Order: structure tokens, then sequence, then C-alpha cells
């Protein structure tokens, strides 16, 4: 949370695992996985999205198969400023792998290419 | 019943340590002694609390109701020759907002009966002395319809038989509840109305859990009529025994209205005080 | 059925705000009816749902004879049951002070006289929030923040299994 010091608010953040619709409301969202990240002192949270997997591994690329689920960002209260403060503010993401991640299969990338 | 403490000597008070400081938002009450604040001296504490026990606090007869009958002839359409009364403790107010005090109780109950009688005129001779029935009626039990029909036999329901001019009758009942307790306060129905159930089904009264939970008490005058009429009157008086209570509640602040928590007058308790006016 | 429960209690503002929340966990919270008949509201009305009903200011008596509301009318000051509110702190409790604290948290036991009930039929617990402080906030224009609750669940405990009770809505 990059907002100023001044402003407070609690966010929910969730993982549907697969095989539902896609939740497009908190009701449904925090159905699934889901932590409630309170903007204070720390203004970091982390989420893990647990593997929740039907095949021991999934592919890299996007089949239903070994789709892998919905993640989702929403308001718990609010964002609550006082006077003389910004209203709008940035939120920053990041992605990492947890300690039990794993990959296999070396494969040449989509993501470089070259021309003749 | 338990002693109190004793009041320990402090002198001044010069550190880091804040007991007067708290924060009512944790839910806790601060458990602060006058020598947190002051200088106090050492007193040994002789005064004891055996008097606020929950069964000191009930341990006390409390009329919870007065049952009316006659002795005159049936032929008298407006004498009323025996009567029935639901047991309960919610016809009176003062046990009942002691009771109220608390969520859940278990208690045995000692009832004692008081009973009064007199002439209602004076020109029609006089009576010999009375023998008064009165019989429990378990929930299911057949209720009398007349003062003389088969039930009065009481092969089964207990009954009282008292003498006028003895004692007041006393009989003692154990927790009798279906439940671990019985419940002051029932939120919730008898029963659930479902989806497609008419109006006029599925629906109960709220906070009522049976329509006779503790059956009722039918009190009549066994002698034959007089040819002057008598009239009555059984007090019944409650002592809860050996009491548990659970959950304390605020007390009834403005008058019952009914069996439930409903209220409908003398919605303005506090009187007028100037915040600055001792 | 059969659970406890944790109440979470999320209520946020700024630093330029103030206001607090009493939050009370009443064990059996009967809450009194809107007309002259005694225990009269109907079970929908006693079972709201999610959404829950709202402490009035006053009482106000429902006189329509013909179609009855048959809903609560749980005043403010008499905690909705005929006592003051004052007193209600006897009831488990924390409290929001928008100073101090933006969240309050409830572990509520299973509390009842029984050690199982129909769920359906009885709600063991009620949660209550009042204003004990009214909602301020430096600006000409009513300011307004969100509470939120989130309840969950514990330990819980079914018996009796049969087709799905489906009750009467509306
Ligand atoms: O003299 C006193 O001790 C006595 C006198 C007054 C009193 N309070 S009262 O408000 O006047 C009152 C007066 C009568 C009844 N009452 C009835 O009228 C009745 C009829 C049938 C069964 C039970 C009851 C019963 O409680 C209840 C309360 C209680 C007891
Ligand atoms: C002459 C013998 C008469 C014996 C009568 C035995 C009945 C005992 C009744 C005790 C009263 C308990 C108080 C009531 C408890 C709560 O109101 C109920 N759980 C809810 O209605």
């Amino acid at each position: 949370f990059c907002g100023s010091m001044m402003a407070t608010g609690k966010l929910l953040v969730s993982y549907a695992p697969p095989g539902a619709e896609a939740p497009k409301s908190r009701k449904e969202a925090m159905l699934g996985t889901h932590v409630i990240w309170d903007i204070g002192l720390q203004s970091s949270c982390t989420m893990v999205v647990p593997w929740i997997s039907n095949t021991t591994y999934r592919q890299t690329i996007n089949d239903s198969f070994t789709e892998g689920g919905y993640i989702s960002m929403f308001y718990q209260t609010r964002v609550v400023v006082p006077l003389s403060t910004p209203r709008k503010m940035d939120i920053l993401g990041f992605v990492s792998a947890c300690n039990d991640f794993s990959v296999r299969l070396l494969r040449d990338t989509t993501h470089i290419s070259q021309e003749a | 019943a338990n002693n109190l403490p004793d009041t320990q000597s402090s002198g001044p008070a010069h550190s880091k340590e804040t007991p007067a400081l708290t924060a009512v938002e944790t839910g806790a009450t601060n458990p602060l002694v006058p020598s947190d604040t002051v200088q106090t001296r050492h007193v040994i504490q002789k005064r004891t609390r055996s008097e606020s026990t929950v069964e000191s606090f009930f341990a006390r007869g409390a009329c919870v109701a007065i049952i009316e009958v006659d002795n005159d002839a049936p032929t008298k359409r407006a004498s009323k020759l025996f009567s029935v009364w639901k047991i309960t403790y919610k016809d009176t107010v003062q046990l009942r907002r002691k009771l109220e005090f608390f969520t859940y109780s278990r208690f045995d109950m000692e009832f004692t009966f008081v009973v009064t009688s007199n002439y209602t005129d004076a020109n029609n001779g006089h009576a010999l002395n009375q023998v008064y029935q009165i019989m429990y009626i378990p929930p299911g039990a057949p209720i009398p319809g007349k003062w003389n029909d088969y039930t009065w036999q009481t092969s089964s329901n207990p009954s009282v038989f008292y003498t006028y001019g003895a004692p007041p009758a006393r009989i003692s009942v154990p927790y009798v509840g279906i439940a671990n307790a019985y419940s002051h306060f029932y939120d919730g129905f008898a029963k659930v109305p479902l989806a497609g159930q008419a109006s006029t089904e599925g629906d109960s009264l709220y906070g009522a859990a049976s329509l006779n939970d503790f059956g009722s008490l039918a009190v009549r005058v066994v002698n034959d009529h007089n040819p002057t009429k008598l009239t009555s009157k059984i007090r019944v008086y409650m002592k809860p025994k050996h009491v548990r209570v659970w959950c304390p509640r605020p007390p009834r602040a403005v008058p019952y209205y009914g069996p439930g928590v409903d209220y409908k007058d003398g919605l303005a308790p506090l009187p007028e005080k100037g915040l600055t006016t001792y | 059925g059969r659970a406890g429960y944790t109440v979470h209690v999320q209520c946020n503002a700024s630093k330029f705000h103030q206001g607090a929340l009493g939050v009370f966990a009443v064990p059996e919270m009967c809450l009194a009816g809107d007309s002259t008949t005694h225990m009269f509201t109907k079970y929908e009305n006693a079972n709201p749902g999610e959404k829950g009903g709202e402490f009035k200011g006053s009482f106000t008596l429902d006189t329509n004879a013909t179609n009855p509301a048959r809903n609560f009318c749980p005043v403010d000051y008499l905690f909705g049951s005929g006592v003051l509110a004052g007193n209600a702190f006897v009831y488990p409790h924390q409290i929001i002070n928008l100073r101090t604290n933006n969240c309050a948290t409830l572990v509520l036991p299973y509390v009842n006289s029984l050690s199982i009930d129909s769920m359906t039929k009885h709600n063991n617990w009620g949660i209550a929030i009042l204003p004990l402080a009214p909602l301020d906030f430096a600006t000409e224009s009513s300011t307004e923040i969100p509470i939120t609750l989130t309840i969950a669940p514990m330990c819980c405990e079914f018996n009796g299994l049969r087709n799905i009770t489906v009750p009467r809505t509306q």
C-alpha cells in the first residue's frame, strides 16, 4: 500500500480454486481462500495461494484441464483518509514462488524471437 | 459468602507503572484497589458477601399468584367453584425481575400456599371449616371441567388437602426442567414455518417454547356448599432453593408488558438531573 | 445444530474521526415487539438473515390491525428489550473507539440450556452494535464509514439428518 500514512482501510484478497463461476463480488470471493488485510504500520500483506490441483503438475499454457483458479481483491470496509490528504493512492502487486514450488520439462519460450 | 481481602498499607508512588490509565475498549474492567491511586493504611477487612450469594439473593418466598375460589351453590352461575392457574413466575413482577437478572437457572422450588376466606353476605347462616384441594395437573393430564368431576380423584396427580386455619400448606419440587436449566429468555420459536405452508401454519409466539411447560394448579373447596356464599383466595409463594444461575443480564428497567420482553409504557425511567448538580 | 463463533467487527477511520461502537454478544437476545399483542413478532422478521436489523431511537406502536407488521421495535437506549443500554456491558463486549482501535473480536462459546438445539427455531446469540459516541468528522457534509461483520462458526456439530428445511420467507 503506497498511500499516505494517514490513510486507513481493510481489503480482502481472495483465491477461488477453479470449477465455479469466477467471483464477481466480495460475497462469492469470501467463500474461497482469503485474507483480510488491515492497512496500518505494516503496509504490505501476503496471501499464499496454496497448491490445490487435481493433477500433480499444471501446464504452463492456457488449458482448462489444469486451470488454476481466480485471484481477486475487494474493499473489506473502505479506504478512509482525513482532510488535506490524497483521496486516490496506489497499491503494487508482487508474486513469487513458495519453497514447495518446482518445474519440469525444459522448453523454449515464446517470449523471445528472431527474424532473418 | 467468602470474606474480603484486607487493605494493604500503600505509600507514595513515583514510577512508570500507571494502573490508573487503562483501555476499556478491550472489554475488561480495570481491577484497581484504593492503594493503586491513593495512600492507604492497613485495614483488616471483616465484611463478607454472605448475603449476596445467589442462594441468599433468592432465599425468600415471593407471591406469584392469587387464586380465587368460591364455596357456593352450583346453581349460582356467578360463583366460581374451582380455579385453574397455569404455573409461572410472570404474573407478578418482583420475583420475575430478580430471576431475570440471569439468563439460565437451575433450582428446586418450594411452594407455600396461604389460604384466606371470608363471608360474602350476612343473611344466610354460617359455615363449617372448609377444606381446600390443590391438585397439580402436569401437562397432558386432564384439566377439571367441574368442581366435582372425576379428575379430582387425583390417583396420579399430586394433591394437597389444606384445612382452613392450619398453617399455610407447603410442598417442594426438584428441578423439573426438560432442559439442563430453566431458560428465563428464549430467542426463538416453537415452530419453524416452512415455505409453501399457508399463513395459518407454522406460526408460533416469539419466545415461547411450550404451550404448557409446567402444567397448572387446580384449586377447589372440597366442602359441599353452605347456605351462604364463601370466597377464598389461595396466595402462592415460590421460593427457589439450591439456586444456580448463568449469564447475567441487565435488569428490567421499564414496566413489564406481558410474558415476553415487550414494552409499551413507562419508557422514561430516568429523572432529570443537572450535569453539574450534586 | 451447535456452534460457537468468532465475531470480528471491522470499522476503520482516520485519526481525525471520532466515535465509539459498543459491540455486545447477548445470549438469548430477545427483542421487544411493535404491537399491543405480546410475543407477536413473526418468524420471518425475527430471522432477517445477514442483513440483520437496526435499533430505533423511540418506540412506535404498530396500529395497523388489518395487516400488522409483527416486527421488532428495538429501542436503542432500552437495548431493544426494556433494559437500560448502559448496563449492556454486563454482556461480553468490546468497544471500537475510533481513536484507539478499528476492530473488535468476540469469541463466543455455544451458550444454551441444552448441549445441542435446533438452529432454525432458536438463535443462541445476538450481536448488538450501538454507537456509544456519535460518529463525527470535521466536515459540514455528513461523514459515513462502513462497518463489516466477519463471523466464523466454530466447533460446528450437527445431528438428525433428513431432507432440507426450507423456511418460509417474505
Ligand atoms: O395480596 C398480595 O399478596 C398482592 C397484592 C398485589 C399484588 N400486585 S397486583 O399488581 O395488584 C396483582 C394482583 C392480582 C394478580 N393476580 C390475579 O389477579 C390472578 C388471578 C388468578 C391467578 C393468579 C393471579 C395473580 O397473580 C397479580 C398481580 C400482588 C400480590
Ligand atoms: C402442588 C405441586 C405443584 C408442583 C409444580 C411444579 C412446577 C415447577 C415450576 C417451576 C418454575 C420454573 C420457572 C420457569 C422457567 C422458565 O420460565 C421456562 N423454562 C420457560 O417457560
